[PDB]
Parts: C-alpha cells; structure tokens; sequence
C-alpha cells in the first residue's frame, strides 16, 4: 500500500499533526473564546483547562468530519483542495493579500495558512470582547454600590463572583454559546 | 545525491525562522489581544513560527552579508529592536 | 516433589464470595495475578532444568509459554504506568 | 569519489576483459570438439578464474553495502 | 469448601480408603465417592481434608 | 494475553484515559464545587489543591463503580445510559444534527454532559458563596460603622468564615451531599 | 473456511463509522492470522510456491500491523500534545 | 531481588507517593497551620512557603515513622489502625456505604482515607480559628486606639505588624506550635 | 536511461517546489521496484552478469531509500523540537 | 549519485553539526525571551 | 549433576579409547544435550533479565 | 599479602559493632554504607571472575551472567528508587 | 600512503590478476582494516556528537 | 612519521579559583577529546587491545561529560528556583 | 600473560605451518584469547551502560 | 574449573599417551623396512586411531569455544 | 602490533624458505614430471603451502571478527 | 447455567451413567442426553454438575 | 499449627519413630499418623516439630 | 536460640562428641541430640555454639 | 571479639603452637582449642591475633 | 600501623635479614617475628618500614 515513500510522508505528516490541529483548524477559535470566558467569570483556575481543551478538540473534530473524510478516501486509502477551500472560506482577504509576495485568488496554504490563524485569532478575541460586556457590567455596577454606600476597603470582586455565575446559569451559557459557534462554522 | 542539498537547505530555513521569532516574541508578549494569559502556550508558539515562515517566504524580510562576526551582538540587537518594536 | 498431573477441581476455593468492598476486589486480583505469574515463573524454570524436557515439541511449547509470560508481564507494566500517569496528570492541577 | 557499488563492478568488469572473450572462445571450441587435453586444460584454467573472479566481486560488493548501511545507521 | 476429582494409576480406591481409616483420618462424613472397582474418585470438604486426600493420593505412587 | 489490534485499542483507550475522566465523568463536579468552596473561603492556595484533585478522584471512583464494573463483566451501553440520564437531550441533539442531517451517539454525549455538568457546578458554587457574601458584607458593614474608614474587612472575615465552615462541619456534609445526589438512587 | 478468491463483492455518524471502520480492520488482521495459523499447521502447505506465498502475507501482514500501532500511537500523543499544555 | 509483579506494585507505589502524602499523612495539617500563621501575621511572602513546607513534610516523617518501622500486611493494619484513630469514623461508615450498596467491620482502606483527609481539614481550620484570635483583636485593638486619637486616614495594618511579631516572639510562636501539633499527633 | 546533458538550467511557489521534488522522488524509486521485480521475474535473467547487475541495483536502492527515511527522521524531529516548548 | 564511504562519513559530520546548530540556536533564542519575559514578569 | 557428570564420564571414556564407535556415539549424545540444555538455560535467564529489566525503563 | 585464599578458614561471632541505632540519622547511614559495600562487592566479584583466565567454562559464564545482571537490576531499581523520592519531595514542597 | 589509497592499489593489483594468492590475502587485509577503520570512525564521531546533542536537551 | 621510544621526559579569591577549575578542567576534556581522535584517525590501533583501551577512554569520556552538564543543570535550576519563586 | 602465550604460539606456527600438536595448541589459545576479549568488552560495556543510566534518568 | 578448553586439550593429550610412542614407534620400525605384513598391519591401526582422536579433539574444542560464545554474547 | 597487515607479514615471513623450496620444486618439475623423490618433495611443499594459506586467512578473519565485535560496544 | 457437549472416546455412555448413579452424583432434574448406540452427549445444569461430569468424563480414560 | 504429609525412601515409619523416641524428640501429644507396613506419613503440629520431623526424613535417606 | 539438623559422612556422632568434650567447648545444658548408630544429629543453642558446632562438623571431614 | 576455625592440610596443630610461641605471637590468654592429634583448630580472641593465626595458617603451606 | 605476614619462595629469610640490617635498613625497634627455618615471616611497624620490606621482599626472587 504505502511502499517507500507515500509511507515516510504519512509517518513524517502524523508526527506534524498536533502542530498542524493546533494552528490550521477551528481548535484555535474555540480554545480562546473558551479561556477567555473563563477569566471573564472572575475564576483563575476553577475549571481545569484540560477540560476545555477537550471540548475545543471535540468540536474541532465535528466541525472538520467532511475534510476529514475527503482526505480519508483520497489520500490514505483531493484533501488538500477542500483544506484550501476551507481555509479560503474562513480567512480575510486582506491577510492573504499581504502574504502575497509582491507586485499588487490566493493560494499556496503555505502563505495563506498564517492568514487563516491570524484571521481565527482576530475573530475568537472579537467573541470574548462581545462577551466581556454583561459581566463586566455587573462588575461596574457592584463597584459604584459599593462606593454609593461608603465602603471602599473591599474590592468588588468577593461579590461579583456569585452575581456572574448566576448570569451565566441563567442564559444557560456553554450549551448556546456552543450552538452559536456550531451554526457560525456550519451553513451549507 | 540532492537529499543533502534538501536537508541543507531545510535546517537553514529553520535557522532563518528561530531568527524572525526572535524579533516576534516580543511583540507577541507587548501586545493585549494575543496576550499570554489567554492563548496557551501549546498554540502560541506553532502560530508564532508560522507567522515567521510566511513573512519570510513572502520574500519581505531583509538581509545583509553577515557582517558582524560575533552572533551576540547581532542577538542582542534583535532584542532591543524588537523590544523598541513592541 | 512431583507434580500429581491427575486432578481436577470443582467448586474451587474461590467463587466470588466476600467480595463487596473495592479494596478487596483489588487486593483478590493483585494475589491472583501474583499467584499466575508466579506458577508461570515455576513451569518455566522446571521446564528448563529437567535435562528430559529436551523435545521438539518440549521447546516449542517452552517457547509459547516464554513469550506468553514475557507479553503478559510487559503489558501489566505498561497498564500500571499508564493508570499511574493518568492519576498524575488528573492531579497535577 | 569513486567507491560506489556499480562503479566497483565496472571496475572488476573491464579490468579483467580478455579473460571474458578467452573463456567465450575456449566455450565454444570446446562444444566444437570435446576431446582435446590442451583444449580442456585451457577451459579448467579460464572457467577457474572466472569462477575467482565472479566471487571476489560479490564479496566485495556484499562488503562495501555492508560499511555503507553500517556508517548510514549512525546518523540517528 | 472444595472437591476434587482424584485420578490414581496405580493403586485401589479401597486400599487408600483404608489405609485412611486406619490412619484415623478419614472422616465418616464426607466419604469418598465413587465406585471400587473404577480408579477415579471424588472427594468434597473442608480444604484440610481436600488437600490430605490429594497428596495421600500423589504420594502413595511406589 | 490478547489480539493484536485489540491491544492497540486499549492502549489508546489508557492512553487518552486521563482526558476522558476530566472530561466525561463527575470528577468536574466535584473539583469545581470543591474549587469554588477554596476561594469563597478568601484562601489563596492554603487548601493544597493537590488534596483536593485526590478526595474528588476517590469520590468519582466510588461513583464509577458500578459503570465500571459492568463493563468490566459491553458497558458502552451503561455510560450512554448514565450519560444520557445526567445531561441536557436538547444539546445532545443540536450536536447529532451537527453531523449529515433516540441513538445518541457517544462523541455526541461527551460536550453535552460536561458542559451540563459545568452549568451545575457553577449553580453549586453559587449556592455555596452566598452566607460568605453575606459574612464578608455583615462585618464590613459593622466595621464601617464603627467609624474606620480602613482596615478591610478581608483581614477579620477569615476567622469567622472559618468557624462557620467548621461549624456547619463544612466539607464532610458538603461531600455526603454531592455524593447522595449523584450515586445513591 | 474462507472462501477462495474466485468470490468478488461489489457495492459492499462519526462514531459509527470509527466503529465499523475499527471492526473491519479487526476482522482483517484476525482472518489474516486465523489463515497463516492454517496455512503453518497444515503439513501439506510445504511446496516452496506456498512457502513464498505464506512469507509475502507474514511480511505483508507485520508491515501493516506495526503501521497500524505506529499510526495510533501518534494520534494518541497528537491528542495528549494538544491537551495537557 | 524482587519479582516481577512485586516490582511494579512497588513502582507503582513509590509512584503515587506525592498524592498519598497529599491524600493525608499529617502534613496537611502543618501544612494549612503554618500557611494560616503567616497569613495572619500580615505576611504574604516572607516566611518562604517552601521552608514552612520542608519543616511540615519533616514532621510528618517523623510521625509517620512508627508506621513506616512496623511496616516492614503489618504495615496496612497498622495505617488503618492510625487513621481510625485520627478520622470520624461516621463518615468512613457513610463511605463505606457508597462504595459497596450499617455494618460492623474492621474498616475499607478507600472508604477510610477521604474521611481521614476531611477530619484532618476540619481540625486545622479549628485550630487556625483559635490561632487567628489574639492577632484579630490586637488589629482591634489598635485600630480603635488610632480612630480614638483622631485619625481617619491611618491604616492600621501599617502598625500592627511589628505589635503582632513582637507578641508571637514573646509567645515563643513556632517552637510551642510544633510542640502543640506533635503532642497531638504522638501518643503517651 | 539516456545520453543528454542538461545545460543552461534555469537560472532566475514553495509548495510547488515541494510537490515536484516529491513527486520525482517518488517516481524514481518506483520505477526502481518495478525495475527490479521485472529483473527478477524473467526465468531468462539467470545469469552472473545479469544476476551481479541486480545485486548492485537492489543494493543501491536500500541504501538510498535507508537514508532517505533517516534524513526525514532527523528533519521530523528536529522540527517537533523545536515546535515543541 | 555520491554515496561513497567518504562521502557518507563526511556527510554524516556536516549533518551533525547542521543539527546541532540549529537546536541550538532554538534553545539560545527561547532562553532569552524566556528571561525577557521573566525580568518583566508580571 | 546428572548432564555434566555423565559428560565428563563419557569424555574420560572417550579419552582413554578414541577408537570405540559405541563410545563415539554415546559422547556425542551427551555433548549435544548438555549444548542444547546450555543455550536454553542462557536463553531463558536472558529473557526473564531482558523483560525485568525493561520494566524498569517504563517507569523512568 | 600474598595471593593464596585460606582456602578452608571459617569465620564465627563475626564483628557486628551494635553500636545502638536508635537515632534516624545512624540507621540511614548504616544502610546507605551496607548497601554500598555489597554494590563494591558484587563489582569486585565480577572483575575478578572477567580477569582470571578460568571463567572460561560454561558454569563459570552463566554465574557470570546471573551475577551481572542482578547488579545491573539492583543498580537500577536502586537509582529508580531515588529518583522517585527526590521527585517525590521536589513536587511536595513546590506546593 | 594513506590507507583507503592503498586499498587502490591492492583492487587495482586484484582486478589485474584475478587469481594469486597474495594479491587475495593481501586484498583481503586491507578490505577487513579499511571496514573496522570505518566503523570505529563512524561510532567515534557518533559518540561524541550524540552526548553533544544531548547536553543541550537537558536545559530545553 | 618515526616516533621516539626509548626517550624519558622530567591561589587567590573564591572566583579565581573556580575560574582556575573551571579552565582546567575545560584542558582535560579536550586532551581527552584529542587523543581520542589521535587513536581513531591512526590505523595502526586497529587492533584488540587498543581497542579496548579506545572503548574505556570513550566510556569514561562520555560519562565524565554528561554528569558535568547534569550537575550544572542542578545547579542551576537550584539558584532558579530559589530566587524565581 | 594469554597476549603472551598466543604471540608465542602464532611464532612457533609461523616456523611449523603442518605441525598437529601445534595447530591444536594455536586453536586453544586462540579461541580463549577470543572469549576472553569479548567477555570482557561485554562486561565493561555493562557497567558503562549501567552508569550512564544512572545519569539518564535523572536529566 | 576443569572445563576451559586447554584443560580439554590436555585431558586428551594425556588420556591417550602411550598411542603416540606406539605409532612413533612403528613409524620408525616402518622407515626401518616398509615390507612387514604385521608391522604394516599394526602401523595402519595405529595411524586411524590418532587420526581418530586428533578429529575428535578437534571438533570438542570447537563445540565448546561455540557454546561459551554463545553464552558471552547474552551479557550484552 | 597486532594489527591486520602487520599479522599477514608476520605470517608470511615466518615461512619464507618453504617458498623458495616450492618454486625450485616446481621448475624441476616442469623440467621432467619422472622423478618418484622430486614427485615426493613437490607434494610435501605443496600441501605446507596449502595448509600454510588457510591458516593465514582463517587467523586474520577470526582477529577481523574479534576488533569488530570489539567496536559495536562503543555505544 | 452451563451445557457442555462432551466426546468420551474409549467409554460407552451407559457405562458412565452407571457409575454416576453408583457415586450417587446423577440427580434426575439435569440428565445426559443424547444416544446409547453413539458416544457424544450432551449436558446442561448447573455449574458444579456440570464440571464434575465433564471432568468424570475425560478423566476417565486410563 | 502447620501439616505436611511426607514419604521416605529408604527408611520405614518404625525405625523413624524409634529414632525419635530414643532421641527424646517425640511427644505423645501430636502422634505421627500412618502405618508401619507403608512409607508415607503424616505429621501436624508446631513448627519447630514439623521442621524437625521434616529435616529428619529427608536427611535419613543418606 | 538456633537449631539445626545435621549430617556428616566419615566420622561418627560418637567422635564428635569427644572431639567438642576434649576441646573444653561442649556444655551440658544443650546436649546433641542423636543416636550412636546413624551419623545424623540436632544441635540446638545459642547462635555462637550451633554454627561453632555446625561448622566444626562440616570442616571435621578430610 | 571474632573467632575462626580453621584446617590446615599438611601441618598439624603443634607445629603452629610451637611456631607461634617461638615467635612471641602466641599468648597465653586466649589459647588455641583442638586436639593436638587432629588437623582442625579453633581461635577466638582480638582481631589482630585472630587474624595473625589466619595469615600463618594459610601461609605456612610451600 | 600496618603489620603484615610474607611468605618467601627461591630466599631464605636470613639472607632478608641480613640484607637489610647490613644496607643500614634495618630498625632495632620493630624486628621481624619468625623463625629462621622457616619461609614466612610477620612485619609490623610504620607504613614505610613495612612498605620496604615488602618491595624488598617481592624483588628478591632471582
């Protein structure tokens, strides 16, 4: 099957593999929003990170299953087109259009993967900032209460912890923050 | 046989590229969105080397003739640019 | 000395009874592996020192019960430090 | 650099190059007439060489793979 | 509790069934079944006298 | 001993075995809840987090007992079943539409459960921060009145939160709690 | 006994197709051994045209299964790579 | 030597030995005690949390001592032994009741341990509590007299600590704390 | 397989550099396998000379693609290390 | 088509050092951002 | 005591007449299997010493 | 002194030095120093089995083997032991 | 002069004459120090670069 | 080319004295590395003893080398972790 | 002295090339020679391999 | 401590002595006059016996230097 | 001086005469194969010759084999 | 509950249900089915049965 | 309490009582089960007994 | 307190006796236990003289 | 306090006492125990003496 | 303080003896115990004297 050669470029690609997932994939998107939602509770370490790594790789796996497939049928038993259709689809243009060498469709993932990562992590921060907004609301107005009332020893960051978790309970959170990004990465 | 040639050619690409993320990491550290207290450590770097191979395979990045013997003075300047940089 | 070779057991002295707590089913299969592990180290070294074992077929099944016993013992190996390094890992924190 | 494996058989090839044609013409004359004991002592002495000559190149070439798979093994 | 089915070669079920009775360590309570002129016999108790009968059985081979 | 391709499944399964706890098992609940408790208390790292990862892994082995021994006697089933009775169905089947187009597909049930899971714990946690609150708020308030205008209340809350926390016997009612509400049913 | 290649097929969820893809898999490394056990015990499989043929799927099936175990040892570590950091 | 599986349960064991020491072997109580006596003297880096560790893992070796001699199944009853003597028995009692299905046996070495480490944690924020008492009110204490002598801006943690350091030294502080905890943990 | 020589190379897409050197590596050593399967096939290549022919040819292809395999090792490896912390 | 004994040898040393060099120059270049990072810590 | 004594008989045997064939093939049976009995007692300690040993490697 | 053995010379109430252990730190110095003299002599043993031209013989190379690879296991385990220790006590103490 | 050039001469002499005895014991001398010279070589520089490399690898 | 046979030949501050060890020792590593190579380059030690001889300096080498970067490595993170945390 | 005794045997078989007893007593001193040389670069490599594992781990 | 193979070497030497003066013997008896039916008789059972123990001894040698090669080679 | 070239020298020289001998033998062979003593000589010198060769060969491949089991313990 | 098909090569069936019935081992709620003429049976009961007769059956060649 | 059953060789069960009684080893309190006529015994008692009994039957078979 | 079965082959227990009575090293508080006829005896003592006794039993044989 | 017993092949006991008291070593504190007829002696006293009787015992063989 | 016991083989130990007390090497304060007859002989005293006399000893066999 894999004679001499085809088998020295599957080993050679396998063992690029993490690097290849964590930066040419839809892994980075959710690992970032993920953390920063997390620091946006209020919480440092309260759920573990390997926990949310997980979720990221899960759904990076639901999101890449047709790619994923493709490159199954052709290569290991025309991949390499629908990964640079993808990464075409969720890049920005003016990413790729500096990755171009010189001289005023662009391709070569070779220059137009760090477009793609670059454009993922643009987007995953715009996420976090979006959601930043209602718990950094609470904090503010914790803190002028706190003020109004003459207290001013106490950081608001005893009480903002339990006000937060129960905002984030009552919009459910992960299940629809989840199904936002699902529906974002999948239109057909 | 031209294998020699292609492993020659491919560890002094990689030595280019440990020269740009010398002048990257900085930036990567000054800098509030890509900050190291929300990308972890796992996806920093390979983004970082990759960034570093596409502005040099882009052909934007500039090179002179080796002019100062010493490597540590050229390491140290591409410290303080890039701290300047950032 | 010799082994009695004619001699079938039923209703053996083990048949899973007291073996509620978790504690104890743990310790049983540890003594159990030990005690199989054991024999298996015994037939070998048997098998090896009568100077009468020396049969094709004496080796060949020689050979099939080496490498059984080196196989099961690299896996056990293999299965502890994986159980070991996953606790590890869980409580690194 | 010349210490390749065909470059060593060319080289065991055409140094010993009479002896080819001398053994093909002793062959044939042989076929012709079997009953010579010149003829016959001829054929025994050019079929012995090239039988030395044969061995001596595989030999050679078995050795020299080997140092070249040896030396290649001690990269990593 | 145990039992065992005990295959001796050369040797009669009665000669041991006796030579345990006269032993005075055979039990008139967990006897010794099977048939006598047949040479494989079934013995079933406590692990004490399972293990008695099994190497009295091994070891009366001469 | 065993098949060839069989041992390379469980050296795999062994091998992502860590993962899969934190990710798909109770070991979250009680490591959240048990987290969430530490900083409530105003503790920076006293509780020795190490401690706490290892009470949370006996007690999600002692709730894996049964699921582990059933499948150790096909218990692929039986953690479907648990999973399917200790998450949201309406995430699980958002996930099974992300695929082509009452099954419940294991890769499916993993994101559900552990995302259920975090939603519970953070309600825990919670529930868990409110007398501290009101301790912190009580004698920052006392303290104020009082005519300080300085000496934060975070210095004097401690003991007291403390003495509360051993009061209520803390951790022991908090853990037989948890525990109840997961195993014994 | 499985049946000579003289017999042909045609027109023969994610977590469904990891499975049916892992028995397939299992059940072709298990016939291969199942026929190469056979092929050894039987003492008529002794004629140096069966000998070569026996040693093609010997070599042929080891190459596959250490590929095999190689492959999922680096999925496995691409997986640990990416989550314990 | 050892034997084969003999070797890797002992592997195994000497694995596992930072989390059964963490699990509990009376370092958990020093530990907390001493982490709780610095906070309380207003200090948050300067006893060297290292040294406080170091001097807990000391002691808890010496106590731990007798076991360790009369281990070499001596050496698992004599543990059980010390834990029922240290633990709730209740709560090893309700363990031993989530991990099989109100008995009367010697005891589970599982269900035995987590009520261990949950009595030992509830002791040491009891004697914390006690610890914190005389440090609490001479804060009291100089804050009022500072409030009563007209100052409204003057922090009095600025100046408790050298009245808080000079107490503890009177007190002979860390010698009598260890005398206190090992009499406590030592028999006779 | 041919008598020419190639002067006047080109003088004056990384990724297409990559595929093509690939591509010609690939085609080399299977046309080296098939070389060599033909070689050995034919009941009429029973020779010495044809015989110490295929020695050399099948020497030569161990050993490249031996080396081929531990420069790739090396390169791997080095670029995980250096991707790695 | 150059696999000689020689060349092997000598292709062996250059590989080396090209090797060592580069992981080298990785570690040189990680140490000192690490220690940029550590003097600015916080 | 039995392989290694009935090896050094027969070549005492052998020693004083080199010329019995009776002699010749009881010799060598007996240096054949104290051979074999040699290689799988070296063998088998190897691999029990190779398989301890690479439990070792595991943990480290 | 001269290279003869004393061939049939048997020692009784052989020196024990009692020297009560009661302290820790006597009894961890006792072992380290046992341990350590019976490595140096089990390497002792070996290099006077590889340099005398006698060990030539089948049983003499399978005692050999045997004693060389129980001191490389006990070396091992020895080191592997300590290494988990130190480990052991470098995590305890970083928190 | 040096040893692979006197290798050389013993082929060339050697391929001249196929069959002489001391050009055959001869030849195969050389071959059998040549081989060992090249191995001892190899394993030398092996050594040393791989402890080289190994040192850097303990800070990474 | 001949060589001789029959021929016989015959403090300060704290950080001068580990500059003193320091360059003494670097000169005993590489006399040890150049008579190494004095031995391997000479084809006249092919032989059993000085072979022997070679593998003992190699051994001792390679050890005495990889236990001075470990120690230093020690030594280092030791001063790291004292003064970091 | 084995160094010794195997020069001194391949001396006196260089002067007698078809001596019996001669060519008995090379062989045995040859093959000794031979065991005894691999017997103990065995050993030292042992020991060697043993030490550096040693410094392996800890690293 | 009896069993290196110059002890084996030895042991036949010395456990077949007095043959060696015997076949010396006739072999001089021999060159004496080469036309005795007895002593060409005696002389041939003679020369087959050391024949025999020269082979013998031979292939002893080597099946042992075989056997302690092999056991050396376990040590790596 | 053990090594490869300098043991085949020491081998050689060490029986130098027995070649001057054989090539006399087997010029006054050449001359007339008759003579029963010239016949005698030429095979004594012959078969030493022969044995003379294997026992060079053999000792230098057994010394060959023994330097490169040495040299695979260098790591 | 364990069934067992068992092949006695050198022993009729009657024989062994004989015997069985002397050692007072042959209960009639888990009986031997199969054919007087032929040698292959089968049995199916509880474990313990089950074993002894399987066991009584290959042991029984002698 | 320990118990092994034993057999000897060359030696008959009287000559090893005598033995034991004429060295004032044996005690009437744990008998040595068995028969005279036989060579196969049985002994339970302490250890220090067992290992003595043990030792003594297989080092009179000299 | 130490005992031991031992077993010596040229000289008679009656021999050693005498040899350990002249020696002025025997005590009569631990008298060997033994029978003149076989050479086989138990010594047991303090650990000083059971491998005094041992030793001079196994060393007494030339 | 050591003690050792030592055989002597080719020298009896009186020929070591005499060889000792002529050379001084030999005190009579701590004398030698053994027959003077056999071949087989023990010593017990300081490390010194003890291992001086060892030295000459094992050396006074040529 | 290092004492030693030599065993001379081809000298006899006055010849060592007067050897040495006549190359002014000799020490009236440490002499050599032994006896003339006989070959071996004890040394005792200072690390060099004994030293000497062991070279002196070693290198004396001609």
């Amino acid at each position: 099957m894999l004679s001499d050669m085809s088998l020295i470029a599957t080993l050679s690609f396998f063992t690029l593999l993490p690097f290849l997932v964590a930066a040419g994939t839809c892994y980075i998107k959710f690992s970032i929003v993920f953390v920063m939602v997390r620091n946006a509770l209020g919480l440092q370490q309260v759920p573990s990170n390997m926990t949310l790594n997980g979720i990221a790789l899960i759904m990076a796996l639901f999101v890449m299953k047709p790619i994923i497939e493709a490159g199954y049928e052709n290569y290991l038993n025309s991949g390499l087109m629908e990964y640079k259709q993808y990464l075409k689809k969720h890049t920005d243009l003016e990413l790729a259009r500096f990755f171009q060498r010189s001289e005023e469709n662009d391709y070569s993932l070779f220059s137009l993967l760090p477009a793609y990562a670059l454009s993922e992590i643009k987007d995953a921060f715009k996420i976090g900032f979006y959601l930043y907004l209602p718990f950094v609301v609470v904090d503010l107005v914790i803190s002028s209460i706190l003020l109004a009332l003459g207290m001013m020893m106490m950081s608001p960051i005893t009480i903002s912890v339990p006000i937060k978790l129960v905002l984030f309970v009552a919009l459910d959170g992960w299940g629809i923050l989840s199904k936002a990004l699902i529906e974002q990465y999948i239109n057909i | 046989m031209d294998i020699s040639s292609w492993f020659e050619s491919i560890h002094v690409f990689l030595i280019l590229l440990n020269g740009v993320f010398f002048r990257l990491a900085p930036l990567f550290f000054f800098l509030p969105f890509l900050n190291n207290g929300i990308i972890s450590p796992s996806i920093r770097i390979p983004v970082i080397f990759l960034v570093a191979s596409g502005l040099i395979t882009s052909g934007k990045v500039d090179i002179g003739s080796s002019v100062f013997e010493h490597v540590y003075f050229l390491m140290f300047k591409e410290i303080i640019v890039g701290l300047l940089l950032s | 000395y010799p082994v009695n070779q004619v001699d079938i057991i039923k209703a053996s002295d083990f048949q899973s009874q007291e073996i509620s707590s978790l504690e104890d089913v743990v310790s049983a299969k540890y003594s159990d592996i030990k005690m199989d592990t054991d024999i298996q180290v015994s037939q070998i070294m048997e098998m090896v020192s009568n100077p009468e074992s020396l049969n094709p077929e004496s080796l060949a099944k020689l050979q099939t019960t080496l490498s059984n016993y080196s196989i099961g013992v690299s896996l056990a190996g293999t299965l502890a430090r994986k159980t070991v390094s996953a606790v590890e890992t869980l409580l690194k924190s | 650099d010349d210490w390749t494996l065909s470059s060593l058989s060319e080289t065991f090839d055409d140094g010993t190059q009479t002896l080819q044609g001398e053994l093909t013409l002793a062959l044939d004359k042989l076929a012709k007439n079997p009953s010579n004991p010149q003829l016959l002592a001829e054929y025994q002495s050019k079929l012995s060489e090239y039988t030395l000559y044969r061995n001596a190149q595989s030999n050679t070439v078995k050795v020299i793979k080997d140092v070249d798979a040896a030396i290649i093994q001690n990269f990593r | 509790l145990i039992s065992k089915v005990i295959l001796l070669e050369n040797i009669s079920l009665n000669y041991l069934i006796q030579y345990l009775k006269d032993a005075n360590l055979y039990d008139h309570r967990y006897p010794i079944r099977g048939n006598i002129s047949d040479k494989t016999f079934y013995i079933s108790g406590p692990p004490a006298l399972v293990e008695l009968v099994a190497n009295t059985a091994t070891l009366l081979d001469k």
